[PDB]
């Protein structure tokens, strides 16, 4: 749309031309060129907030978004027009699809997640560490569109999962599994984070062992 | 120590040729039947197509 | 001190299939080939399209885009001298939006190549983009822009 393109350009010119140079070409050693990144990349990155980025470090951290959905769409449309590339999914009305991205199959989504996603994130989408200051973040904050677009465009040190590699049905199943694992209550008590051995051992040593030692000190006599 | 064989910068290489898999020998001799027919000649089988062009 | 002069985030290429060639005043971004292949190779004699974006770096311009031809006889239909502190978008990468009902100079400088040589996805094929400023080999890839999986035949156990 003409006005959408104009709004995207105006936001771009006063947000990122210092590190994604005007004309969408990347500033050498400050930011990559956005030609070909597409609307999906812009949506995911700006909505998660990573892109109003105020440091060059191991990894761009997530943060509150600096733009509302309309401005996100404007920036995405501008980048898509300039470069041309993957587009964020949308529902019948036109808004970014959230529920439509919940795949029907969850066992298949979990299998795909374990083969591809858990590699670094977790068994259930908690975070993971990477080589030098990087890390795979927890997926519990991401909404279905954000998960789908994260797969569609490998944000940073994350493999780029094309539609051919993971058909949109497979990505929808993975999104369903991610949301289900994130929103599912821990059966058996308080899941201490999602990592078994380390949080479980700390909770033993702090809750069970201090209780046992304190009870022993109560029963016995100091000497 | 380090592994004996590493770091061959020279010999940039060549693009692999298109793979032409050989048919499975007597070991995996199993193969799909090409079509059963009487074949009262040198052999044609139960499969034969043709394109009538202009 | 992952934030030092050598930091992971800054030194990252775009997560796009097209390669980047900064050599020369005009910088080539997302340069790829739209060559939908139905088999191992894209047979010679078929026309495949050459996508890229030529961004001008200097305002003092290098808008010539003389030949940019290599093995394949790349031809630039609707050629124009666009780059003046801006972008020359030769084609329409999958997902591209026209951005307006009308258009300028009909096609926006579409580059098409008659292969004269087999090509396949996953290989890198050298293209010499030559502006009046200078010439640069780019080693363009083959990109399947937005086409979904082509149905592979079901497998019969044996
Ligand atoms: C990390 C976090 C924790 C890791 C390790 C924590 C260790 C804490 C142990 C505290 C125990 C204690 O003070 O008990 C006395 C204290 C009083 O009881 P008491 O009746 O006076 O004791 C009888 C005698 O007094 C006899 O007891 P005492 O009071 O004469 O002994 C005091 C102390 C004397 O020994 C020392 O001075 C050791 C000092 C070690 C410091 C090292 C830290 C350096 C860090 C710098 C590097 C960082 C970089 O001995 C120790 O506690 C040795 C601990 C050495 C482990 C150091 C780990 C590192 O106990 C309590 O009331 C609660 C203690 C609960 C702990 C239960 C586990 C006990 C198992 C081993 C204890 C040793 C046997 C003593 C019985
Ligand atoms: C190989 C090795 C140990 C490398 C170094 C890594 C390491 C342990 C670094 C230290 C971690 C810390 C303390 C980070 C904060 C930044 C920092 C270093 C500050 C300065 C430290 C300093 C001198 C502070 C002043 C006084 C002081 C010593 C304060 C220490 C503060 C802390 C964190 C005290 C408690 C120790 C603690 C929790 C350490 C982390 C270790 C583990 C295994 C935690 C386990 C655990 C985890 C990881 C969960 O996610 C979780 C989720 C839900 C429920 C439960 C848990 C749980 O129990
Ligand atoms: C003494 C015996 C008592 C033991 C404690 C028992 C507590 C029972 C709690 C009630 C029943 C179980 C509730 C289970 C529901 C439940 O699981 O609880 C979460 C909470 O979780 C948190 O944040 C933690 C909140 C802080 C309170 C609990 C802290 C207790 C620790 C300290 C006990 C261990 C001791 C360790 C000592 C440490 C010091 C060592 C020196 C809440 O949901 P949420 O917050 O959203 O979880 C996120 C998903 O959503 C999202 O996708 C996912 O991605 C995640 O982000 C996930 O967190
Ligand atoms: C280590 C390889 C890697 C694998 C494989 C991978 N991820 Fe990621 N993922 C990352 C990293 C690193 C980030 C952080 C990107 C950033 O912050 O720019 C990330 C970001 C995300 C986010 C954004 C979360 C947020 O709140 O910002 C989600 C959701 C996600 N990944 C889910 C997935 C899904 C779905 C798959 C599909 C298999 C997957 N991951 C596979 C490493 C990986
Ligand atoms: C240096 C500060 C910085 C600013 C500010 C910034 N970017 Fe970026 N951008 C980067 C870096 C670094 C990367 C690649 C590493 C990363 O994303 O963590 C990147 C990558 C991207 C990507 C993903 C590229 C890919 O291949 O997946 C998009 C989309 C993007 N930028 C758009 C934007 C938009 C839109 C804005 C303004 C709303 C913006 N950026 C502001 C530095 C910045
Ligand atoms: C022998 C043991 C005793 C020490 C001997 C003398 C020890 C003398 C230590 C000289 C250290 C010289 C460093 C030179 C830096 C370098 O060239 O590499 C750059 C690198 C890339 O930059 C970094 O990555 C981080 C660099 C900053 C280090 C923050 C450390 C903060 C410590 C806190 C976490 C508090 C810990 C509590 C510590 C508590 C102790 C308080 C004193
Ligand atoms: C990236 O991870 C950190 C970048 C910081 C580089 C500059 C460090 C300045 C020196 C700090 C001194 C620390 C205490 C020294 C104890 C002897």
């Amino acid at each position: 749309q003409s006005a959408l393109l104009r709004t995207g350009k105006q936001l771009f010119e006063t947000s990122c031309v210092s590190c994604h140079g005007a004309n969408l070409q990347g500033v050498p050693d400050r930011g990559p060129s956005l030609i070909g990144t597409g609307e999906a990349a812009v949506y995911f990155q700006v909505s998660t907030g990573r892109m109003p980025a105020m440091r060059g470090e191991a990894q761009a951290p997530s943060k509150p978004p600096h733009f509302d959905e309309s401005q996100i769409d404007a920036l995405g449309a501008y980048v898509q027009a300039n470069g041309g590339g993957p587009t964020v999914p949308r529902d019948d009305h036109g808004a970014v699809a959230q529920e439509s991205l919940i795949g029907g199959d969850v066992a298949r989504g979990g299998d795909l997640f374990r083969l591809n996603c858990a590699s670094c994130h977790n068994f259930t989408g908690k975070g993971g560490a990477l080589s030098s200051g990087k890390y795979a973040p927890d997926l519990g904050d991401a909404n279905p569109a954000q998960i789908y677009t994260a797969m569609l465009t490998g944000p940073q040190n994350m493999p780029k999962f094309s539609d051919r590699q993971l058909t949109p049905d497979e990505k929808r199943d993975i999104v369903a599994y991610v949301r289900e694992s994130a929103e599912t209550p821990s059966y058996g008590g308080y899941g201490l984070g999602g990592f078994g051995p380390a949080p479980e051992g700390m909770a033993m040593w702090i809750i069970g062992m201090v209780a046992a030692i304190g009870v022993a000190m109560w029963i016995g006599s100091r000497a | 120590c380090s592994p004996p064989g590493e770091t061959a910068s020279s010999e940039p290489g060549t693009t692999p040729a298109i793979w032409t898999g050989s048919p499975s020998p007597a070991a995996p001799s199993g193969e799909d039947h090409g079509g059963g027919h009487g074949a009262g000649a040198a052999g044609a089988g139960e499969t034969l197509t043709a394109e009538l062009k202009t | 001190c992952s934030a030092g002069q050598i930091s992971q985030t800054t030194t990252q290429e775009p997560a796009v299939n097209g390669v980047n060639a900064q050599a020369g005043q005009v910088s080539l971004r997302n340069v790829h080939l739209r060559a939908p292949q139905q088999t191992d190779y894209v047979e010679p004699g078929t026309t495949v399209e050459l996508l890229f974006v030529a961004a001008n770096d200097s305002t003092e311009s290098n808008k010539l885009k003389s030949i940019t031809s290599d093995v394949g006889e790349v031809t630039l239909t609707g050629d124009s001298t666009v780059p003046a502190d801006g972008v020359l978008i030769v084609g329409e990468p999958d997902g591209q939006i026209q951005a307006v009902e009308n258009a300028e100079a009909a096609d926006a400088v579409t580059a098409e190549v008659e292969l004269t040589k087999p090509i396949t996805n996953g290989l890198l094929y050298d293209f010499t983009f030559t502006f009046e400023d200078g010439e640069t080999t780019v080693a363009v890839p083959i990109s399947a822009g937005e086409q979904p999986r082509r149905p592979v035949p079901p497998a019969g156990p044996g």
